[PDB]
C-alpha cells in the first residue's frame, strides 16, 4: 500500500440559528429537536450554540 | 360586480315587517355571494338554506 | 349533512399547509359523527375523510388509532364501501 495519506484539518460550519424556523418548513408539535445530544430550547441561544 | 349590490341597496320601498326583513335577507345573502376572502364565499350555498347561520357572518 | 362538510374541504385546501391549526377542534366531533349515522351518507364522510387526510399529510398521527378502529369496524363483504376503504 505505497499511497499513504493523512488528513489533518477539521472544519465544522454550523448553520443553526436557534429560535427561528425558516419559511420552508412547518413542525409537528413534538417535533425532533435534539442537536448532538442537546436540548437547543433549554437554555440560550448563544449557549446551546 | 356591483349591478345586483347597487339593487339590493337601492330598493328602499318596504312598507311591512316582512318587507323589511326580506330587504335584511338579501342584502346578507347577496354580501357572502360576492366577497373578496374565498373562505366566506364557499358558505353562500349553505346560508340559503339555513337562515341562523346568517347573521353570524353578516358583521 | 353535505354542505356542512363540502365547504370544511374546501377551506383546507384554500389555506394551504395552515389548516393545521383547526386540526383540534374539527377532529374529535368529526369522527363522533361517523359512528353515529344513517347508510346514506357513510361513503360520502369517509371519500371527504381520505381528503381532508391528504390535505394534513404527517400532521394526523394522534388519531390513528380511531380511524383505524373505524375501518376496522365497517370493513365488510358489501363491493361498495370496499373501493372507498381502500381508496382512503
Amino acid at each position: 500500500m505505497k499511497d499513504r495519506m493523512k488528513t489533518v484539518s477539521v472544519a465544522l460550519v454550523l448553520c443553526l440559528n436557534v429560535g427561528v424556523d425558516p419559511p420552508d418548513v412547518v413542525k409537528t408539535t413534538p417535533c425532533a429537536r435534539l442537536e448532538c445530544w442537546i436540548d437547543p430550547l433549554s437554555m440560550g441561544p448563544q449557549k446551546a450554540l | 360586480s356591483t349591478i345586483n349590490l347597487q339593487k339590493a341597496w337601492g330598493a328602499a320601498r318596504r312598507v311591512s315587517k316582512d318587507d323589511w326583513l326580506e330587504w335584511l335577507r338579501r342584502l346578507s345573502l347577496e354580501l357572502l355571494k360576492d366577497s373578496s376572502s374565498p373562505s366566506l364565499r364557499s358558505c353562500w350555498a349553505l346560508a340559503q338554506a339555513y337562515n341562523p347561520m346568517a347573521r353570524d357572518l353578516f358583521n | 349533512h353535505t354542505m356542512v362538510v363540502q365547504a370544511i374541504t374546501f377551506i383546507f385546501k384554500s389555506l394551504g399547509l395552515k389548516c393545521v391549526q383547526f386540526l383540534p377542534q374539527v377532529m374529535p366531533t368529526f369522527l363522533n359523527v361517523i359512528r353515529v349515522c344513517d347508510g346514506a351518507i357513510r361513503e360520502f364522510l369517509f371519500q371527504q375523510l381520505g381528503m381532508l387526510v391528504s390535505f394534513v399529510k404527517s400532521h394526523i398521527r394522534p388519531y390513528m388509532d380511531e380511524i383505524v378502529t373505524l375501518m376496522r369496524e365497517f370493513w365488510v363483504m358489501n363491493t361498495s364501501i370496499q373501493s372507498t376503504i381502500i381508496l382512503l
